[PDB]
C-alpha cells in the first residue's frame, strides 16, 4: 500500500520546515523550541504508524526517485528503504531527540543563541536519518560525513576553551 | 511563591518529586517482581540440561 | 617569573608547595574526615622543624619535599572549574565582546538605548578629557632609566583618576 | 537581598567524624584540626542517610502490596 | 613554551602565552596550546611508552594463543533437510545435486 | 560565438568613455547580460561538439569552464574595487579594460579549434596577468612574482610550439575532429618520447605540477584580489583543459612515460597538503590547497579513464568557485587587519557573526563535505586510481585526512575564540562583501542539487 | 543560573567563617584585623584561611595572592573583585 | 626515593625540580633582575602605545613581523651546501619516490602479467 | 504505464488475515480515516488537472533514424563517411548502456522483491545478467577514454584473431 | 491546533500527489517483499488454499 | 569483529577507574557497550546487536539528562569530588540515577537484561576464541563496579559540596523529560524485544555455570565494589601502584600518542617540506 | 567446560573435533534406524520466506506461530504456546546434535581403545 | 535593581543583507514559481505519440514539457 511509503515519506519531510523558517524568518521568534518540540512529537506520532504496520504484516518496501547522473552502466537516485532496522530504530532515535530537546530548553535556557543550537542539533538530526534510512551507499556516505560535520560545530559550540575546538 | 535558597542547611523539599520519585521507584519494584514471579522464570530457562547424551549403551552399533 | 620581582622567597616557595601539596591531599582523600586527619598529619610535618635557623638544610629539605611530592602527587587533581586548567577556563566566553565595540552601531540602534548611550560618551569624554598632562607627567617624572617593575603607582600627586586604566577598568563582568 | 546566615558556635562541634579525628589526633598528641566546620556536613538533614544496600533495595517498601494485589487480581 | 607559564601571570595575550616582546621562538606554528601540549606527564616517559607496548603485545600474543585455542560446546553439525540444504546456496538447480541424506541418531 | 567575443568588443571602449562615478554600474550591468548571454549556449547533444565556421566549437570540456570564465568576470570585478579607489579615474579604466581583454583571450582560448591558436591564445591569456600582478601586487617582491610567473609559463610553454608546428606538418591541418579522425599512434621510439615530453612538460608547468611549483606562491601572495582569482582559478584550469585536449593523440607511449609524472604529483600532493599546515601567511594556505588539487588532477588527467575524467572536470569547476571565493574572505581579512600574517588577526566569532559562517561554508566545501562538488571529484578519482593500482588508494586517504586537517585547521585558528582586544578597528562587514559571498556559493549549491552539467564529455 | 551576591552578605559571610576557626578568637575580631601583624598567628594558618575562601567559593585565586592580603577587607574586596558584584 | 625524572623531547621537567636551580650566584640574579626589566620596559612600551583613544589601528607588533620575514623570506639566504643539507635533502626529496615508484613497478607487473594470464575477478569488471 | 512486457512482474498475491481478536484492528480505522481524509482531495485535484488538460493537446515524437553502412566500409582517410559512422556507433553505446541500466533495475526488482527467497525464482535474471554483462565486458571494457570508433574494431581484430589462432593451433 | 495539523497535512497532500502520480507512472520505483502467505491460508485476489501441513506426531 | 571488541571493551573496563569526571565514566560506560556489540557482530547475530543499539540508546539518553540534571543543579562543578552527597535532596533525580544504573549489567530482570544476556549466552554458546569471552565477563564485572562507584560517590555519601545551595526542581520541563525517559527505559526495551520475528536460533540450552553466570558475576562484582568502598572508609593513604596510574591517564594512549604523532609529522613538516 | 580441558591436556587422537565430525561413518552399526521426519512441505516454506538455517528441522512450530503471530496482532502476550512448543522442537535437536558428539566421542574411543588392546 | 545590559556587537548591518537577499530572491521567485504552477495546471505536458505514414516534423515537438 501506498500509505506506508507515503507516512515514512512524511516522517523525513517534516525535519526540513524549522530550518528554512528561521532562514526565511526576517520577525524574530521567540517560542523557536515550541515549534521543535511540536513537529518532533507529530513526527514521533507519525513514525509509530508504519512500525504497526510493520509487525502487523511485514511488508518491506523500498522507495527511490529522481535520478541523477546516470552516467556509466550504474546509476543513482535519492532512494532509501524501509526494512527492518530503518523501521524499528528510526522511532527510539526520534523519541530520545525530544527528551533531548526537552532537557537543552531547560539547561540551554540562559544563553541567547538558543536559535542557533537548535538549527544545529535539528539538522544533526535529519542528517542521521539520512544515515539510517538509505541503502544507495552514497547516500550513506552523505549522512556518514554530514553527522561528522555537525559533531564539529556542535562541540565547538562553546568558542573558546581551546580544549573544546581542539 | 518563589525557590529561595539556604546556608549550610538542608534544603526544602515540595512533596511532588518525593511523591513521584518514590511512585517511579516502586512501580519500577513492583514490574520487577510481576516479571519474576507472573511469568518468567527467563533466568532458569525453561529445560533441564541434561546429562551426557544419555548415558545408554548399544546406541547404533557401538564398538565392543 | 612574577610582575612584582624575580626571585619569590624561600619562604614564598615553601608555601607553594604547602598550597600545592594541601590541594594535591584535597584530591586524594576524599571523605573529607580522613583529609581532616592527613592535612593536620602534613601540618605537623611541617611544623617538625619551625626552629630552622640554618639555611643550607631547609633548601636541602625543601629539595626533598619536591622528590616526596613528585614520588606521590595525583594525575587529575581536583582544580576548581573557573580556573584556567578547569571544567570553566572562559566557559561563558561566548559574550564577552570587547567594550571598543558598541560604538560602530546604527543611530536609529543608537535610538533605541539613549541615556546610557549618552552616558557612555561622558564616560569617553572623561577619557580623553584627563590623558595628556596627568598620564605623561607620572610617564615621565616616577620611571627611572630603567621602569624595572610591572606594578605602576596611582596618581597620588594631585588630582583625577591613576593612569592607564582604560582596558583594566573596562572589561566585561565574566558574567555575560 | 538578606540570606539570614545561620550564626556561628551552634555546631558546638558533637559530630562523628571529626570528634574521631580529634581523638585520634589527641592520642598523637596535637589536639589541633580546623575543628568546627563541618558538622553541617555532618548533622541535619545529613547524619545517618541510608546504607548502599538500602537506597538500591529501597523498591519493596511499596512493590509488595501491589503485588499481592496481583496475586489477588 | 605553552603548558608552562601558568595563566595567573596576566600578560598580554591572554591564549598566545605571550607578553609581546620576546624572541617568539621558532615554532610557534606548532608549539602552541591546542596544538601540541607539552605538560611535564605525571611519571616518566620510557616508563610510559614501555609498559603501553608490552600491554598490546601482551593483548595479542593472548589473541593467538585464543586463536589456536579454540572453544566450542559438545555440539555437532546442523542437519539441513535437501542435503546439505541444496537449490538455495550457489545454484544449479536441476544439474548437480551431491546426495548425502542424514541418518538417524 | 562570435555572438559572445564581439559584444567584449563593443564593452571595452564604453568604459573609455564612460564620465566619473559611472564606470562601475555600467560595466557590472553589462558583464551581467554577458552572464545570461553565456547561459544561451549550454546545448551541446549527444554524438558531436557544437560547431561553428572553423575557430569555434564547445564541448562540455569547455562549456562549463566558459560558463565559469563569464560568471567569475563580475565577481572578479566587484573584489576589484577599494583597493583601487584613491587611485587615478584613468589608471583605474586601464585596470578594468585590461581585465575585459584577460576575459576576451580566455574566451578566445576555451573556445578555440585548432591547437595553435590554442598556443596564441595561451600566451595571450599570460601577458595581462604579468602587469596586473607586478604593478598591483602591493608588496615588495610582486617583480619577482611578475618575474618567475612570465619566465616559468614562456620556458616550459615554448618547444610546445615546435611540437604542434611538427604534428601539424605531419597530419595536415589541426582541428580537433580532424585529430580524431586522421590520428595513429607512435610506438615506442625515442623522438616519441620527447615529443609527448615536451608538450605535456609545457602543460605540466601550468599545472603547476610538484617538480616547478614554485612558480605559485609568490605570484598568489604578491597579487590583487583580481589577478590573484583569475590566476588561480582560469590558468589552472585552463591548463588541464589544454592537457585534456591534447591528450587524444599520442596514447600508445603514455603507458610507458607516465610513470615518473603520477608518482611526482602523487608524493608532492602528500608533501604539499603537509607544507600547508604550518606555514605562517595565512594566504598562502589556499595557494598550496590549489597545488595539492591539481596535484590530484594530474593523476586523474593521466591515469586514463571515463570516470576519471568525470571525477577531473568536476574537481576542476567545484575547486575553480572554491579557491575564488576563499581567496576573497583572506582578501577581506587584510582589509580588515593590513597584516597578511595567521596569528594575528584572531577572534571574529563575537565580531562579525555572520562572515563566519561565509568562512564555515568555505571550508566545508574545501574539505569535501559530501553535497560539495570537490567531493565529486575526489570520489570518481578515488575509484579510477584504484581500478588503476589497487595499492594508491592509501596516499589518497591520507591526503584526504590531512585536507580536511589543514582546511579546518585554518578555519579555528584565526576564526575561534578570542580576539587579542589590541585590533580595535574592524567594522561589521559590508554589504559588498556578503554580495560577493552569496555570488560564489548560491550557484554552488544550486549546481549541486543537479550536476549532470558539469561532467565530461563522457557523460 | 542566577545566584545574585552583596557586598555586605558576602563580608558577613567571610567575618563568619573567620569566627568558625578554632585558634583564632571571636574576642577581638573585626575586619580591619592583620593576620600576621597583631593577631599573632603564623603565615601556615594564614594560607590554610586562604585555602578555606577557596574551598567555599569555588574559584582558585592565584599564588601570587596567596602572599599580600593579610586582613579581611581586602580580602572581601579581592573576592567581590574576581565575582564583579557591584551595582 | 625516586630515579629523579629525565624528560626527554616531549617529557616536560618543571622548574619544581631542576635541581640546578638551588645553586644561585650573584650574577644569576643579576640576570633574573635584568631579564624582569627588560619586560618591564617592553610592557611600559606597549601599555603606552595601547592606551590612547586617538589610536584606531592594529598595536603595530614588530616582533610577529619579524618572526614572519626571518621565516618567509630570509630562509634563502643564509645556506650553504654542507655534507649535511644535501644528504638529507636527497633522502627526503627522491627516497620515497624511488620506494613507492619500485612498489607500483611491482603491483603494475602483477596486474599486466595476471589479467594477461586470465586468472582475475573479471567475470564482470565493468567500470574501467 | 508502461509495457508490461519489457518490465514484468510476478503476478501479485494477498492473503486474507482472520482475528481470533476483538479489539477490533486499530490500524483499519486508521486507514480508513486516511482514506477519506486524504484519498478523496487528491482525488478530486487530479480529476480537475484530468478536464484542465483534457481541453487540449501537445504531442511528441521519439526520434528515429536511417541506417549508415560501417565504419568498415570507408576508405583510409575518408573524414565525412567516418563521421557518419563513428556517430552513429555512439549513438549505439548510449543505448547499449542503457539496455545495462535497465537490465540492473530487473535485478534489483528481483532481489527486493523476494525478500530472503533468493535463489528460489532469481536465477534467471542473475543467468541472463552475467549473460549481458560478460558480452559487454567483451565488447566495450578495455577501449580506454579516447574511444572514437576505431579502437574497438581493433579490439574487435585482436580478440577474434586471438581465438582463431588458439582454437587453431588447438584444433 | 489547526496551525498544526495544517502544518501537518499540506506536506501529506503535496507528497501523496507526488508519491502516486509521478512515481507509479515511473516503473521501477518503490517495491515491496511481499507479504507471506502460509500453507493454510488462502488468496485475496485469486482465491484458494494451499494445502496444510502434513500430521504432527509427538508434538 | 569478536578479537577487537573485546579488547576495546577490556580497555574500557580497565580504563573506567579513578575517573572523577561524570561524563568520561559514561563515555568509557558506552565504548563497553559498544565493544559488546562488536563481539555481538563477532557471532553471526546482527538482530541482538540491534536490540541492544535500541535498548542502550533510551537507557544513556536517560543517563546523561539525569547527569545533566546534577551538574546544572551544582553549578557545573561536574566533577565526583566536591559532590559527594546527594540522596534525601532531590529524590527524583537520585531515583533516575539508580534506576539507570540498575538497568545497566541488567539487575534481575529488566530491559538492559535482555540484549546483553542474550549476547553474553549466544557467545558463550559458539565457536568462539577462548579469550573474548573471558574479556567480556571480566568487563561485566568491571562496569557492574564503576556503576557502583558513580551511584556510591553521587549518592550516598556524606555531603561534600559547599553552601549557598540552589539546588532546585521548582521545574516542569525536566521532570517531565525525566519522567518520559524513565518510563521508557522501563517498558519500551520489553516492548521492542518481544514482538519481533526472530531471525536466528534461540540456543535456550546452557549447562550449569552457563546461564545464571552474568548474574553471578555481576553481583560478585557488587561485592568487590563494595569491599573496595569499606576499605575507602578508613585513614590510610597507600600509596599508588602503577595500576592506578595506569587507569588514570586512559591507558597512557591518548598522552602519549597525542604528544607523539602530532611531533613527528609537524617536525618533518617544519624540516622537510617548510624549510 | 572441563572436556574443552581433557582435549586440550591430554591426546588429540581419542578425542573427536567438531566441523570434521563425520569420520566414522552413519550406518556404522544400525538395527535398520533411519526415520528423518522432514514435515517441512519445503516448497510452502519457501512461499513463506523463511531464513537460510531456519529452512530446517522444527519448522512447521514456526510457520504456526508466525501464522497465529501475524493473524492475532494486538496481542502481544497470548502467542507464547506454540512458541515454547517451538523451543522444546529446538530443545530435541539440540539434544540429537549432543548425542551424535557424544556417539563420535565414544565410537572413536572404544574403537581405539580396541585396537590398541589388539595392539 | 538586578537586570544589565548585554553587549552584542551589531544587526543592522547583517540584517540588512539577509533582508535585501531574501526579498530579491523572493523578488522573481513567486512570478516563475507561480507561471510555471500556471504552466502545469493549464497547458499540460504532451502525449506520446508515434510518427505518422509519411510525416516529418519540426525539430521541435520532440519533447514532453513545453517550456522546453
Ligand atoms: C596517516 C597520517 C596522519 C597524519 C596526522 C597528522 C596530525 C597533525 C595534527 C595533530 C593535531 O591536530 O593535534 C591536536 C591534538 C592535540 O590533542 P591533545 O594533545 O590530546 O589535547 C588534549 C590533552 N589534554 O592531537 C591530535 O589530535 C593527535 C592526532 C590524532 C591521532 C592520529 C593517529 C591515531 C592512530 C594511530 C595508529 C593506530
Amino acid at each position: 500500500m501506498n500509505l506506508f511509503s507515503s507516512l515514512t515519506l512524511v516522517t523525513l519531510i517534516l525535519l526540513t520546515m524549522p530550518i528554512a523558517a528561521i532562514n526565511f524568518n526576517t520577525h524574530k521568534f521567540t517560542n523557536y523550541p515550541l515549534y521543535v518540540k511540536t513537529t518532533i512529537s507529530c513526527a514521533f506520532i507519525t513514525s509509530m504508524i508504519p512500525t504497526m504496520m510493520f509487525i502487523h504484516t511485514g511488508q518491506e518496501m523500498i522507495i527511490s526517485n529522481w535520478h541523477w547522473l546516470t552516467i556509466q552502466t550504474l546509476k543513482l537516485s535519492l532512494s532509501f528503504k524501509m526494512d527492518f532496522f530503518s523501521m524499528m530504530f528510526v522511532p527510539v532515535a526520534l523519541f530520545v531527540t525530544w527528551s533531548i530537546m526537552e532537557f537543552s530548553m531547560w539547561y540551554m535556557h540562559s544563553d541567547p543563541n538558543i536559535n542557533q543550537f537548535f538549527k544545529y542539533l535539528l539538522l544533526f538530526l535529519i542528517t542521521m536519518l539520512i544515515l539510517v534510512t538509505a541503502n544507495n551507499l552514497f547516500q550513506l556516505f552523505i549522512g556518514w560525513e554530514g553527522v561528522g560535520i555537525m559533531s564539529f560545530l556542535l562541540i565547538g559550540w562553546w568558542y573558546g576553551r581551546t580544549d573544546a575546538n581542539t | 511563591a518563589h525557590i529561595e535558597p539556604r546556608y549550610r542547611q538542608f534544603p526544602q523539599l515540595t512533596r511532588s518529586q518525593v511523591i513521584q520519585a518514590e511512585f517511579f521507584s516502586a512501580t519500577m519494584w513492583f514490574w520487577i517482581l510481576w516479571r519474576f514471579w507472573h511469568d518468567s522464570d527467563a533466568v532458569l530457562g525453561h529445560f533441564p540440561y541434561p546429562d551426557p547424551s544419555q548415558w545408554t549403551d548399544e546406541e547404533l552399533g557401538i564398538p565392543p | 617569573f612574577l610582575p612584582s620581582a624575580a626571585y619569590l622567597t624561600h619562604q614564598q616557595k615553601v608555601l607553594q608547595l604547602y598550597k600545592r601539596a594541601l590541594r594535591h591531599l584535597e584530591s586524594r582523600c576524599v571523605h573529607r574526615d580522613k583529609y581532616r586527619y592527613f592535612a593536620c598529619l602534613l601540618r605537623a610535618r611541617f611544623d617538625e622543624h619551625k626552629n630552622e635557623k640554618d639555611m643550607v638544610k631547609a633548601t636541602q629539605l625543601l629539595r626533598e619535599a619536591e622528590k616526596e611530592f613528585w614520588h606521590g602527587q595525583h594525575p587529575q587533581p581536583y582544580i576548581f572549574p573557573e580556573s584556567p586548567g578547569g571544567t570553566s577556563y572562559e566557559r561563558y566566553e561566548c559574550y564577552k565582546v570587547p567594550e571598543w565595540c558598541l560604538d560602530d552601531w546604527h543611530p536609529s540602534e543608537k535610538a533605541m538605548y539613549p541615556d546610557y548611550f549618552a552616558k557612555r560618551e561622558q564616560w569617553k569624554k572623561l577619557r580623553r578629557e584627563s590623558w595628556e598632562r596627568e598620564v605623561k607627567q607620572l610617564q615621565e617624572e616616577t620611571p627611572v632609566g630603567g621602569p624595572r617593575t610591572e606594578a605602576l603607582p596611582p596618581a597620588r600627586k594631585q588630582g583625577d583618576l591613576p593612569p592607564l586604566w582604560w582596558h583594566i577598568v573596562t572589561r566585561p563582568r565574566e558574567r555575560p | 537581598s538578606k540570606m539570614e546566615l545561620p550564626d556561628y558556635k551552634q555546631w558546638k562541634i558533637e559530630g562523628t567524624p571529626l570528634e574521631t579525628v580529634q581523638e585520634k589526633l589527641a592520642a598523637r598528641g596535637l589536639r589541633d584540626p580546623w575543628g568546627r566546620n563541618e558538622a553541617w556536613r555532618y548533622m541535619g538533614g545529613f547524619a545517618n542517610n541510608v546504607s548502599f544496600v538500602g537506597a538500591l533495595l529501597k523498591g519493596f517498601k511499596w512493590g509488595f502490596a501491589a503485588f499481592v494485589v496481583a496475586v489477588g487480581a | 613554551s605553552q603548558q608552562e607559564r601558568d595563566p595567573w601571570y596576566d600578560w598580554d595575550h591572554p591564549d598566545l602565552r605571550l607578553n609581546w616582546g620576546e624572541p617568539m621562538h621558532w615554532d610557534l606554528d606548532m608549539y602552541i596550546r591546542n596544538r601540541v601540549d607539552t605538560s611535564p606527564t605525571p611519571v616518566n616517559w620510557n616508563l610510559m611508552c614501555k609498559h603501553l607496548f608490552g600491554f598490546v603485545a601482551f593483548m595479542l600474543f593472548m589473541f593467538w594463543v585464543g586463536e589456536t585455542y579454540p572453544t566450542y560446546q559438545p555440539v555437532g553439525p546442523k542437519q539441513y533437510p535437501y542435503n546439505n540444504l541444496y537449490l538455495e546456496r550457489g545454484g544449479d538447480p536441476n544439474k548437480e545435486p551431491e546426495p548425502v541424506v542424514h541418518y538417524e541418531i | 560565438m562570435l555572438k559572445y567575443i564581439i559584444p567584449t568588443m563593443m564593452l571595452m571602449p564604453l568604459t573609455w568613455l564612460s564620465k566619473n562615478s559611472m564606470i562601475w554600474i555600467n560595466t557590472t550591468l553589462h558583464s551581467l547580460l554577458i552572464s545570461l548571454t553565456s547561459l544561451l549556449l549550454l546545448n551541446q547533444f549527444g554524438d558531436n561538439s557544437l560547431n561553428f565556421s572553423l575557430t569555434f566549437f564547445s564541448d562540455s570540456l569547455s562549456t562549463p569552464l566558459l560558463i565559469l570564465t563569464m560568471w567569475l568576470l563580475p565577481l572578479m570585478l566587484m573584489a576589484s574595487q577599494h583597493h583601487l579607489s584613491k587611485e587615478n579615474l584613468a589608471r583605474k579604466k586601464l585596470f578594468i579594460s585590461m581585465l575585459i581583454l584577460l576575459q576576451l583571450f580566455l574566451i578566445m582560448t576555451f573556445t578555440a579549434t585548432e591547437l595553435i591558436f590554442f598556443y596564441i591564445m595561451f600566451e595571450a591569456t599570460l601577458v595581462p596577468t604579468l602587469i596586473i600582478i607586478t604593478r598591483w601586487g602591493n608588496q615588495t617582491e610582486r617583480l619577482n612574482a611578475g618575474l618567475y610567473f612570465l619566465f616559468y609559463t614562456l620556458a616550459g610553454s615554448l618547444p610546445l610550439l615546435v611540437a604542434l608546428i611538427y604534428i601539424q606538418n605531419t597530419m595536415g591541418s589541426l582541428n580537433f575532429l580532424i585529430l580524431q579522425y586522421w590520428v595513429q599512434p607512435m610506438p615506442n621510439s625515442w623522438s616519441n618520447t620527447f615529443m609527448w615530453l615536451a608538450c605535456m612538460m609545457a602543460f605540466m608547468v601550468k599545472m603547476p605540477l610538484y617538480g616547478l611549483h614554485l612558480w605559485l606562491p609568490k605570484a598568489h601572495v604578491e597579487a590583487p584580489i583580481a589577478g590573484s582569482m583569475v590566476l588561480a582559478a582560469i590558468l589552472l584550469k585552463l591548463g588541464g583543459y589544454g592537457m585534456m585536449r591534447i591528450t587524444l593523440l599520442l596514447n600508445p607511449i603514455t603507458d610507458f612515460m607516465a610513470y615518473p609524472f603520477i608518482m611526482l604529483s602523487l608524493w608532492g600532493m602528500i608533501m604539499t597538503s603537509s607544507i600547508c599546515l604550518r606555514q605562517t601567511d595565512l594566504k598562502s594556505l589556499i595557494a598550496y590547497s590549489s597545488v595539492s588539487h591539481m596535484a590530484l588532477v594530474i593523476v586523474a588527467i593521466l591515469i586514463q579513464t571515463p570516470w576519471s575524467y568525470m571525477g577531473a572536470t568536476a574537481l576542476m569547476i567545484a575547486h575553480g568557485l572554491t579557491s575564488s571565493m576563499l581567496f576573497c574572505l583572506a582578501n577581506s581579512n587584510y582589509e580588515r587587519v593590513h597584516s597578511r600574517t595567521m596569528i594575528l588577526a584572531r577572534g571574529l566569532q563575537t565580531l562579525l557573526p555572520l562572515m563566519a559562517a561565509w568562512w564555515l561554508l568555505a571550508s566545508l566545501t574545501n574539505l569535501a563535505l559530501p553535497p560539495s562538488i570537490n567531493l565529486i571529484g575526489e570520489l570518481f578519482v578515488v575509484m579510477s586510481t584504484f581500478s588503476w593500482s589497487n595499492i594508491t588508494i592509501i596516499l589518497m586517504g591520507l591526503n584526504m585526512v590531512i585536507t580536511a586537517l589543514y582546511s579546518l585547521y585554518m578555519l579555528i585558528t584565526t576564526q575561534r575564540g578570542k580576539h587579542t582586544h589590541h585590533i580595535n578597528n574592524i567594522l561589521p562587514s559590508f554589504t559588498r562583501e556578503n554580495a560577493l559571498m552569496s555570488l560564489h556559493m548560491l550557484p554552488l549549491l544550486l549546481l549541486s542539487l543537479n550536476p549532470k552539467i558539469i561532467l565530461g564529455p563522457l557523460y | 543560573d542566577a545566584p545574585p551576591l552583596t557586598l555586605e552578605g558576602i563580608k558577613d559571610r567571610v567575618l563568619y567563617v573567620l569566627k568558625l576557626y578554632d585558634k583564632i578568637d571571636p574576642e577581638k575580631l573585626s575586619v580591619n584585623s592583620h593576620f600576621m601583624k597583631d593577631l599573632g598567628l603564623d603565615s601556615l594558618d594564614q594560607v590554610e584561611i586562604i585555602m578555606a575562601m577557596e574551598d567555599e567559593f569555588g574559584f582558585e585565586i592565584p599564588d601570587i595572592d596567596a602572599e599580600k592580603l593579610m586582613c579581611p577587607q581586602e580580602i572581601v574586596d579581592y573576592i567581590a573583585d574576581k565575582k564583579d558584584v557591584y551595582e | 626515593s625516586f630515579p629523579k625524572y629525565e624528560p626527554s623531547r616531549l617529557a616536560s621537567l618543571p622548574t619544581t625540580l631542576d635541581p640546578a636551580e638551588y645553586d644561585i650566584s650573584s650574577e644569576t640574579r643579576k640576570a633574573q633582575a635584568e631579564r624582569l626589566a627588560i619586560r618591564s620596559r617592553l610592557k611600559r612600551e606597549y601599555q603606552l602605545q595601547y592606551n590612547d583613544p586617538s589610536r584606531r589601528g592594529v598595536v603595530e607588533d614588530p616582533a610577529l613581523i619579524r618572526w614572519t620575514c626571518a621565516r618567509s623570506a630570509n630562509v634563502y639566504p643564509n645556506f650553504r651546501p654542507n655534507t649535511k643539507t644535501s644528504l638529507l635533502g636527497a633522502l627526503f626529496g627522491i627516497g620515497p619516490l624511488i620506494f613507492w615508484y619500485y612498489v607500483f613497478k611491482t603491483d603494475r607487473d602483477r596486474k599486466e602479467k595476471l589479467i594477461q594470464e586470465g586468472k582475475l575477478d573479471r567475470t564482470f569488471n565493468i567500470s574501467y | 504505464s508502461w509495457d508490461k512486457d519489457v518490465y514484468p512482474e510476478p503476478p501479485r498475491r494477498t492473503p486474507a488475515p482472520s482475528p481470533q481478536t476483538s479489539l477490533p484492528n486499530p490500524i483499519t480505522y486508521l486507514t480508513k480515516a486516511f482514506d477519506l481524509l486524504v484519498d478523496r482531495p487528491v482525488t478530486l485535484v487530479r480529476e480537475f488537472i484530468e478536464r484542465q488538460h483534457a481541453k487540449n493537446k501537445y504531442y511528441y515524437y521519439h526520434r528515429e533514424f536511417r541506417r549508415v553502412p560501417d565504419i568498415t566500409e570507408c576508405h583510409e582517410k575518408d573524414v565525412l563517411c567516418m563521421f557518419e559512422a563513428e556517430m552513429q556507433w555512439k549513438r549505439d553505446y548510449k543505448v547499449d548502456q542503457e539496455i545495462v541500466n535497465i537490465i540492473q533495475e530487473r535485478l534489483k526488482a528481483c532481489q527486493q522483491r523476494e525478500g530472503e527467497s533468493h535463489r528460489q525464482n532469481c536465477a534467471k535474471e542473475l543467468q541472463q545478467f552475467t549473460q549481458v554483462v560478460k558480452a559487454y565486458q567483451d565488447r566495450y571494457h578495455d577501449l580506454g577514454a579516447h574511444y572514437s570508433a576505431r579502437k574497438c574494431l581493433a579490439k574487435q581484430k585482436q580478440r577474434m584473431l586471438a581465438e582463431r589462432k588458439a582454437t587453431k593451433e588447438a584444433a | 491546533s489547526i496551525f498544526a495539523f495544517t502544518h501537518v497535512l499540506i506536506p501529506v497532500w503535496i507528497i501523496h500527489y507526488y508519491l502516486k502520480y509521478h512515481v507509479t507512472t515511473k516503473p521501477y520505483t518503490i517495491v515491496e517483499k511481499k507479504p507471506r502467505i502460509f500453507p493454510g491460508d488462502t488468496i485475496l485476489e485469486t482465491g484458494e488454499v494451499i494445502p496444510p501441513m502434513k500430521e504432527f506426531p509427538d508434538q | 569483529m569478536l578479537c577487537l571488541g573485546a579488547m576495546t571493551t577490556l580497555f574500557t573496563a580497565m580504563c573506567a577507574l579513578t575517573q572523577n569526571d561524570i561524563k568520561k565514566i559514561i563515555a568509557f560506560s558506552t565504548s563497553s557497550q559498544l565493544g559488546l556489540m562488536m563481539v555481538t557482530i563477532g557471532i553471526n547475530q546482527p538482530h541482538l546487536a540491534f536490540l541492544h543499539i535500541c535498548t542502550h540508546a533510551f537507557f544513556k539518553a536517560m543517563l546523561f539528562m539525569c547527569s545533566g540534571s546534577i551538574i546544572h543543579s551544582l553549578n557545573d562543578e561536574q566533577d565526583i569530588r566536591k559532590m559527594g552527597g546527594l540522596f534525601k535532596a532531590m529524590p527524583f533525580t537520585t531515583t533516575a540515577l539508580i534506576i539507570g544504573s540498575l538497568a545497566l549489567t541488567g539487575m534481575p530482570f529488566l530491559t538492559g537484561f535482555y540484549s546483553k544476556d542474550l549476547i553474553i549466552e549466544s557467545a558463550n554458546t559458539s565457536y568462539t576464541n577462548a579469550w573474548a569471552l573471558l574479556m567480556t565477563l571480566v568487563a561485566t564485572s568491571f562496569t557492574a563496579i564503576y556503576s557502583t562507584r558513580i551511584i556510591f560517590f553521587a549518592l550516598l555519601g556524606q555531603p561534600r559540596f559547599p553552601t549557598l545551595i540552589n539546588i532546585n526542581e521548582n521545574n516542569p520541563f525536566l521532570i517531565n523529560s525525566i519522567k518520559r525517559l524513565l518510563i521508557g527505559s522501563l517498558f519500551a526495551g520489553f516492548i521492542i524485544s518481544n514482538n519481533i520475528p526472530p531471525m536466528t536460533i534461540p540456543q535456550m540450552t546452557m549447562p550449569h555455570y552457563l546461564k545464571m553466570t552474568a548474574l553471578t558475576v555481576t553481583i560478585l562484582g557488587f561485592i568487590l565494589a563494595l569491599e573496595i568502598s569499606n576499605t575507602t572508609h578508613y585513614l590510610k593513604f597507600n600509596y599508588p601502584s602503577n595500576t592506578f596510574k595506569f587507569s588514570n591517564l586512559l591507558g597512557y594512549y591518548p598522552t602519549i600518542m597525542h604528544r607523539l604523532t602530532p611531533y613527528m609529522n609537524l617536525t618533518m613538516s617544519q624540516k622537510s617540506a617548510s624549510s | 567446560g572441563a572436556h574443552l580441558a581433557r582435549r586440550y591436556l591430554g591426546d588429540a587422537s581419542v578425542e573427536p573435533e567438531p566441523l570434521r565430525m563425520p569420520t566414522f561413518p552413519p550406518d556404522y552399526g544400525f538395527p535398520e534406524r533411519k526415520e528423518r521426519e522432514m514435515v517441512a512441505t519445503q516448497q510452502e516454506m519457501n512461499d513463506a520466506q523463511l531464513v537460510l538455517q531456519q529452512r530446517d528441522y522444527c519448522a512447521h512450530y514456526l510457520i504456526r506461530f508466525l501464522k497465529c503471530k501475524r493473524d492475532s496482532f494486538p496481542n502481544f502476550l497470548a502467542c507464547k504456546h506454540e512458541q515454547h512448543d517451538w523451543d522444546y522442537c529446538e530443545h530435541l535437536d539440540y539434544v540429537k546434535r549432543m548425542k551424535e558428539f557424544e556417539r563420535e566421542r565414544r565410537l572413536l574411543q572404544r574403537k581405539k581403545r580396541r585396537e590398541q588392546r589388539e595392539a | 535593581g538586578k537586570r544589565l545590559f548585554i553587549i552584542k556587537p551589531s544587526g543592522f548591518y547583517d540584517k540588512r543583507f539577509l533582508k535585501l537577499l531574501r526579498f530579491y530572491i523572493l523578488l522573481t521567485g513567486i512570478p516563475v514559481v507561480i507561471g510555471i504552477t500556471l504552466i502545469n495546471v493549464f497547458i499540460g505536458e504532451a502525449e506520446l505519440a508515434e510518427i505518422p505514414e509519411g510525416y516529418v516534423p519540426e525539430h521541435w515537438e520532440y519533447f514532453k514539457h513545453p517550456i522546453s
